[PDB]
C-alpha cells in the first residue's frame, strides 16, 4: 500500500516509509559495511563505515541512519562509495595496535575482515599510536582498551538491553575513552553479550582467553539447559573438547543473546 | 556481523567419539564421515541428495532475521522511553 | 556624552551573581510544559 | 589530564560534600527552567554550582549531583570529563588561563605566558606552593581583538603586556581585586586612537520606522 | 544598482552601542530605539515577520550563511502538541571571532527583543540563550537585561501587552567549542556531552527536549527587531544581491588597531583593514595572508586580498568563505606554517571524538602539521596530507571536521613552496 520505490544499483525495491538506506540494500542481498550499527541497538551513526553515495547527490550519507526517499538510487559500489570506505578504514587503523597475533578476535574480527574487503592493502600512517590503559569490569570480560574503536556498541547494549547505565565515554577528541570512569564491575546477568557485539578484541572472554582460534572450531547447534527459556546456542568444540558457548539467533526465544550462566 | 556464511544450505552428519591418542594425546577418530560437509543451493536439493543415498536426515527451517523498524530520531524522544541518555 | 565607558557594573559581580539573578527571575516565568513522566526512565 | 578516577584519601566517594541550604534554593530555580520530565538538562549548571561552592569537583560532588537529579552517576561523569571548565582536581585560588590560539599567538601571547611563568616560577599546568595560582593554556576565549588576553576565574584581562600581567598578579597577592578589561588606553573593542564609527549621537525611537508599523 | 560598498553611516548602523559608550540597560536601549512598537510587530503575526526577514535577505551570521527567513519558516507550521523553542547560539567559540561578545554585554536588549520577535515568528513558547561559560560577566549583564524586561512587562506573560506569552532563559556552557554546533548545543542544553546529532531529523522537527527548535546566531536574532521596525527592503539596500545588509567585523592579528566594527556587506577587504583597523602592521606591502572568516575558512594570500570583497559569494570565488567575518591578519614576519599548525592543534583539542574521521583524522593531521613546522618530513607527505583532509571533509557527522580540513587545504594551496622549502632546509642540516 504505502510502499515507496527506491533503487539499489539501479534495481527497484519497494520498502516501507522509514526504512533506512542500509535496510533497503539488504532487500537486494547486499550488506553495507558497518561497525557502530547493530539491528538490535539504537542507531548511532558514529563509525562512518556505512557511508554510501546517493546518485546525483554530492554528499555521501550514513546508510545506517538515513531514511530512504522515493526515487533514490543507492550506488553501493561506486568509486565515491569505495573511496569513502577506504578513508574511514584508514582512520580506524591509524591508532589500532598491531595485536592480531595475540588478540583473541583474530580470525573472526570484523575489523580484519572489512579491512580485507573494503580497505586499502597498506598504511601511510607515519606517526606513533595512541595507547590506552585497561579497565577491570569483573572476571568475565577482559578489556584491552587500546583495541577499542569507539563504536559505543557496548554502551548502547548496557543501557538499552541490560538496563544498566554503567558504561560511558570520558574525555573527548582522540582521547575519548570507553569505560566506567570509576573502578566498577559490570556484572549484569547479560553482561557477557558485550563480548559478542564488540567488533574488535577490546572486550574478550576471560575464561576463553588464548585457548582457540575461530577457524579450527567445530560448531554444534544446540540448546541451553541452564533455564527453561530454551536459549539457542552454538557449542564450539575442538579436538573433542568444548571450548566456548555462543548465542544462536532465534527471534522468538533469545533473539541473539544468552545469559552469563548459559555462556 | 557479516552474513555471507548464512547463504547456502549445509548437510552434516552426527558427531561420534573422539578420543586421545596414547602416544601424543592427539584427538583420534574412527568415524569416516566426521569432516564430511556438503553445500546445497536449496533445501530440496539437500533432501533429494539424502533420499537417494539412503541417509536418515533431519531438516531445519532457515532462520531469516526479522525486519526491524529503525529510527535515528527516536533517540531524542519528547516523551518516550526510547530517548537515550548518552551518545 | 560619547567619551566614557558605561559598562562597569560587572566590576562588582561575584561568584553567585548569575545564579542569584536566575533565582530572582523564577517568579516571572511561565509554568513549564510536561512530557507526561518524571523522566525517560519512568 | 587523566579521564579515569582512582580513589584517594582526599577524593573518594566518602569525601564529604553537600550543597549549602542556599545553594539548594538556587538548584530549585535551575531545575524549574526545563520541562518537567527533563531534569537531566540541569546537570551542567548544577555541576558548575558545586564547583563554585567547593572550588572543584570531587567524585562525591558528582555523585551528589547525580542523586539530586535522578541520573546515573556515569552520565554525570561523562559531562564532568567532557567539558574543560570542570575541575576534577583542586586548583589554585586564582586559575590563570592564558589564551594561546593563533590570533593571540600573533599578538605575542608567548611573552605574556613567559612573564607569568617567570614571575610565579611555575611551568604551564602547575600550582604554586602556597596554592594561590594555577597556570594553564586555553583555546580562544572570544576576545581576540583584545589580544593577548588572560582569564582569571570569571574576569578577562586584555591587551596585555608582560608588565601589565605582573601588575595584576601583584594585586592578587596583595588581596586586591584588579579591574577586568583592557590594560591599554581603550575601554573595550573600539579601535585605538579614536573611533572610526559611531561618532554621532545614536538616533532615537521610531527613526526610519517603515510605514505600516 | 550600487557598484561600490562600505563607508556605512552611523545612522544606518544597527548595533549603535557596539563600544559600550552609552548605557546598556533598559533606559539606554529604549533611548536608542529598542523595544519601540514591539507590540505592533507582534500583532502583525508570524507571516508578516517572516516576510520581513525573507525580503531583507538576511543570511545566518553563525558561520554557514543560510538564508534566515527560509530557515525560520520551517517552524511556521501547526502545533503537534509539543512545545516549540528558539535557541540563541551565543557559544561564540570560533577563533578570531568575538562579535557576539559585544552584543551580549553592550546591546543585551536588542538580543532580548530579538528573541521575542524571532520567537513569535516561530510560535515558540520560550527562548534558551546558550552562552559559553567563559563569558561569565557577559551572561550576568544579559540576566539583568532579561530581569529588567520581565519587570517592565516586555517579556513573560502577555509580553509587551500583545497577549503572547514568552520566556527567555540563559544557559551557560562549560568549555567546549563544539557546543556551538547547532545539534551539539542542543545536546548540551539537555545535560549530555556536546556531541552533534545526525540529520535527519532536523531541529525544526526534533530539537531541544525532542521538540521543534530553531538555533539562530546572536547577530542573526539581534537584528530581526530592526529589520521589522525599519523594513526588510531597507536592509536589502546594503551589500550585493544575496549578500544583503550590514555585518559585524572583527579585525585581529597583525593590524595597527585591532577592533570590532560594523560595515556594509561587500566592503572590500583592503578597505576594511585600512579604514577601521589602521592598516596592516608595517604597511600593506607587509601583508602575507589573511583568514577572512575565522579559523575554519581557508587563508588567502596578499594578491587575493588586493580586490576581494567581504561577502558570502565573493569569498567563495576566492576558494574561502565569509564565515563569521573574523579577519585574522598575518604579516610577512609570521611563520605561516606554525600559525596554521596551531589552528589544527585547536581543532584537535575541540573534536568531540564522536565520529571516526575527525576523532582520528584531525589528530593525525595535527601530528603531520607539527612535523611540517620543523620540515622533518618529505615533500611526498604534502599530497598525502591533502588526501587525508579530503577523507575527513564531507565524511563526518558535523562541520568541525570540514573546518579542520579547510585551513590545511588553504595552506597547501597557497604556500606549498614554503613547506617544501622547510623540508629541504631540515634535510641539509641533518647530513
Ligand atoms: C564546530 C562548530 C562550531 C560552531 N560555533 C558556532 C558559534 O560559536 N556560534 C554560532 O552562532 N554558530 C556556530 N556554529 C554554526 C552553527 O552550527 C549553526 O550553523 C548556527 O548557529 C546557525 O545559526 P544562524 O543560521 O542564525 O547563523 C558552529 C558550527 C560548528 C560546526
Ligand atoms: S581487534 Fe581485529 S584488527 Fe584489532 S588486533 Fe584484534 S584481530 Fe587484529
Ligand atoms: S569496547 Fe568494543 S563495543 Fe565498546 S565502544 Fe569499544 S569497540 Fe565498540
Ligand atoms: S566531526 Fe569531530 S566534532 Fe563533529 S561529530 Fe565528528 S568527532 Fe565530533
Ligand atoms: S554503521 Fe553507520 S556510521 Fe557506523
Ligand atoms: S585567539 Fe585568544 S581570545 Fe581568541
Ligand atoms: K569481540
Amino acid at each position: 500500500s504505502n510502499l515507496i520505490e527506491v533503487f539499489v544499483d539501479g534495481q527497484s525495491v519497494m520498502v516501507e516509509p522509514g526504512t533506512t538506506v542500509l535496510q533497503a540494500c539488504e532487500k537486494v542481498g547486499m550488506q553495507i559495511p558497518r561497525f557502530c550499527y547493530h539491528e538490535r541497538l539504537s542507531v548511532a551513526g558514529n563509525c562512518r563505515m556505512c557511508l554510501v553515495e546517493i546518485e546525483k547527490a554530492p554528499k555521501v550519507v550514513a546508510a545506517c541512519a538515513m531514511p530512504v526517499m522515493k526515487g533514490w538510487n543507492i550506488l553501493t559500489n561506486s568509486e565515491k562509495t569505495k573511496k569513502a570506505r577506504e578513508g574511514v578504514m584508514e582512520f580506524l587503523l591509524a591508532n589500532h595496535p598491531l595485536d592480531c597475533p595475540i588478540c583473541d578476535q583474530g580470525g573472526e574480527c570484523d575489523l580484519q575482515d572489512q579491512s580485507m574487503m573494503f580497505g586499502s592493502d597498506r598504511s601511510r600512517f607515519l606517526e606513533g599510536k595512541r595507547a590506552v590503559e585497561d579497565k577491570n569490569i569483573g572476571p568475565l570480560v577482559k578489556t584491552i582498551m587500546t583495541r577499542c574503536i569507539q563504536c559505543t556498541r557496548c554502551i548502547r547494549f548496557a543501557s538499552e538491553i541490560a538496563g544498566v547505565d554503567d558504561l560511558g565515554t570520558t574525555g573527548r577528541g582522540n582521547d575519548m575513552q570507553v569505560g566506567t570512569y570509576i573502578e566498577k564491575m559490570f556484572m549484569s546477568e547479560l553482561s557477557g553479550n558485550i563480548i559478542d557485539i564488540c567488533p574488535v578484541g577490546a572486550l574478550t572472554s576471560k575464561p576463553y582467553a588464548f585457548t582457540a582460534r575461530p577457524w579450527e572450531t567445530r560448531k554444534t547447534e544446540s540448546i541451553d539447559v541452564m533455564d527453561a527459556v530454551g536459549s539457542n546456542i552454538v557449542v564450539s568444540t575442538r579436538t573433542g573438547e568444548v571450548m566456548r558457548i555462543l548465542p544462536r539467533m532465534h527471534e522468538d526465544i533469545n533473539e541473539e543473546w544468552i545469559s552469563d550462566k548459559t555462556r | 556481523s557479516g552474513v555471507n556464511n548464512t547463504k547456502k544450505w549445509k548437510m552434516e552428519f552426527d558427531t561420534r567419539e573422539r578420543w586421545e591418542n596414547p602416544l601424543m594425546g592427539w584427538a583420534s577418530t574412527a568415524d569416516p564421515l566426521s569432516n564430511l560437509v556438503l553445500t546445497f543451493s536449496t533445501k530440496e536439493d539437500a533432501v533429494a541428495f539424502a533420499e537417494k543415498n539412503g541417509w536418515s536426515y533431519d531438516v531445519e527451517e532457515r532462520k531469516v532475521p526479522k525486519p526491524k523498524s529503525k529510527s535515528y530520531g527516536a533517540n531524542f524522544s519528547w516523551n518516550k522511553r526510547t530517548r537515550v541518555s548518552t551518545k | 556624552d560619547n567619551t566614557t565607558y558605561k559598562n562597569l557594573q560587572h566590576h562588582d559581580y561575584s561568584t553567585y551573581t548569575f545564579l542569584d539573578l536566575n533565582l530572582d527571575l523564577s517568579k516571572f516565568r511561565m509554568p513549564q510544559p510536561s512530557s507526561g513522566r518524571e523522566s525517560p526512565r519512568h | 589530564a587523566l579521564f579515569v578516577h582512582r580513589d584517594t584519601p582526599e577524593n573518594n566517594p566518602e569525601t564529604p560534600f553537600d550543597f549549602t541550604p542556599e545553594n539548594y534554593k538556587r538548584i530549585e530555580a535551575i531545575v524549574k527552567n526545563y520541562p518537567e520530565g527533563h531534569k537531566a538538562a540541569a546537570v551542567l549548571p548544577v555541576l558548575d554550582l558545586a564547583q563554585r561552592q567547593n572550588g572543584w569537583l570531587p567524585i562525591s560532588a558528582m555523585n551528589k549531583v547525580a542523586e539530586i537529579l535522578q541520573v546515573p552517576p556515569m552520565r554525570v561523569y561523562e559531562v564532568a570529563t567532557f567539558y574543560t571548565m570542570y575541575n576534577r582536581k583542586p586548583v589554585g585560588k586564582y586559575h590563570i588561563q592564558v589564551c594561546t590560539t593563533t590570533p593571540c599567538m600573533l599578538r605575542n601571547s608567548d611573552s605574556i605566558l613567559e612573564a607569568i611563568q617567570k614571575k610565579l616560577g611555575i611551568k604551564v599546568g602547575e600550582t604554586t606552593p602556597d596554592k594561590l595560582f594555577t597556570l594553564i593554556e586555553v583555546e580562544c576565549l572570544g576576545a581576540c581583538v583584545n589580544a593577548p588576553m588572560v582569564q582569571i576565574n570569571d574576569n578577562y584581562y586584555e591587551d596585555l603586556t608582560p608588565k601589565d600581567i605582573e601588575e595584576i598578579i601583584d594585586e592578587l597577592k596583595a588581596g586586591k581585586i584588579p579591574k577586568p578589561g583592557p590594560r591599554s588606553g581603550r575601554f573595550s573593542c573600539e579601535p585605538a586612537g579614536g573611533l572610526t564609527s559611531l561618532t554621532e549621537p545614536p538616533k532615537g525611537p521610531g527613526f526610519g520606522v517603515q510605514a505600516g508599523l | 544598482k550600487k557598484t561600490s560598498f562600505g563607508s556605512l553611516k552611523d545612522e544606518d548602523r544597527i548595533f549603535t552601542n557596539l563600544y559600550g559608550r552609552h548605557d546598556w540597560r533598559l533606559k539606554g536601549a529604549q533611548s536608542r530605539g529598542d523595544w519601540y512598537k514591539t507590540k505592533e510587530i507582534l500583532l502583525k503575526g508570524p507571516d508578516w515577520i517572516l516576510g520581513e526577514v525573507k525580503t531583507s535577505g538576511l543570511r545566518g551570521r553563525g558561520g554557514a550563511g543560510f538564508p534566515t527567513g527560509l530557515k525560520w519558516s520551517f517552524m511556521n507550521k501547526p502545533s503537534d502538541g509539543r512545545p516549540k523553542y528558539l535557541v540563541v547560539n551565543a557559544d561564540e567559540g570560533e577563533p578570531g571571532t568575538c562579535k557576539d561578545r559585544e552584543i551580549i554585554r553592550h546591546d543585551p536588549h536588542k538580543l532580548v527583543e530579538g528573541c521575542l520577535v524571532g520567537g513569535r515568528a516561530m510560535g515558540a513558547r520560550a527562548a534558551y540563550i546558550y552562552i559559553r561559560g567563559e563569558f561569565y560577566n557577559e551572561a550576568s549583564n544579559l540576566q539583568v537585561a532579561i530581569r529588567e524586561a520581565y519587570e517592565a512587562g516586555l517579556i513573560g506573560k502577555n509580553a509587551c501587552g500583545s497577549g503572547y506569552d514568552f520566556d527567555v532563559f540563559v544557559v551557560r556552557g562549560a568549555g567546549a567549542y563544539i557546543c556551538g554546533e547547532e545539534t551539539a548545543l542542543i545536546e548540551s542544553i539537555e545535560g549530555k556531552q556536546g556531541k552533534p546529532r545526525l540529520k535527519p531529523p532536523f531541529p525544526a522537527d526534533v530539537g531541544v527536549f525532542g521538540c521543534p527548535t530553531t538555533v539562530a546566531n546572536v547577530e542573526t536574532v539581534a537584528v530581526s527587531p530592526t529589520i521589522c521596525r525599519r523594513g526588510g527592503a531597507w536592509f536589502a539596500s546594503f551589500g550585493r544581491e544575496r549578500n544583503s545588509g550590514t555585518k559585524l567585523f572583527n579585525i585581529s592579528g597583525h593590524v595597527n588597531n585591532p577592533c570590532t566594527v560594523e560595515e556594509e556587506m561587500s566592503v572590500p577587504l583592503k578597505e576594511l583593514i585600512e579604514k577601521h583597523a589602521g592598516g596592516v602592521t608595517g604597511g600593506w606591502d607587509n601583508l602575507l595572508a589573511v583568514i577572512p572568516g575565522g579559523s575554519s575558512t581557508p587563508l588567502i594570500p596578499k594578491s587575493v586580498c588586493e580586490t576581494v570583497l567581504m561577502d558570502f559569494d565573493a569569498l567563495i570565488q576566492a576558494q574561502t568563505g565569509l564565515g563569521t567575518a573574523a579577519v585574522i591578519v598575518m604579516d610577512r614576519s609570521t611563520d605561516i606554517v606554525k600559525a596554521i599548525a596551531r589552528l589544527i592543534e585547536f581543532y584537535k583539542h575541540e573534536s568531540c571524538g564522536q565520529c571516526t574521521p575527525c576523532r582520528e583524522g584531525v589528530d593525525w593531521m595535527n601530528k603531520v602539521m607539527a612535523r611540517f613546522v620543523r620540515g622533518d618530513a618529505r615533500p611526498a607527505e604534502i599530497d598525502s596530507l591533502w588526501e587525508i583532509s579530503k577523507q575527513i571533509e564531507g565524511h563526518t557527522i558535523c562541520a568541525l571536521g570540514d573546518g579542520a580540513a579547510w585551513p590545511v587545504q588553504g595552506l597547501i594551496r597557497h604556500f606549498r613552496p614554503e613547506l617544501e622549502e622547510r623540508m629541504q632546509q631540515f634535510a641539509q642540516q641533518h647530513q
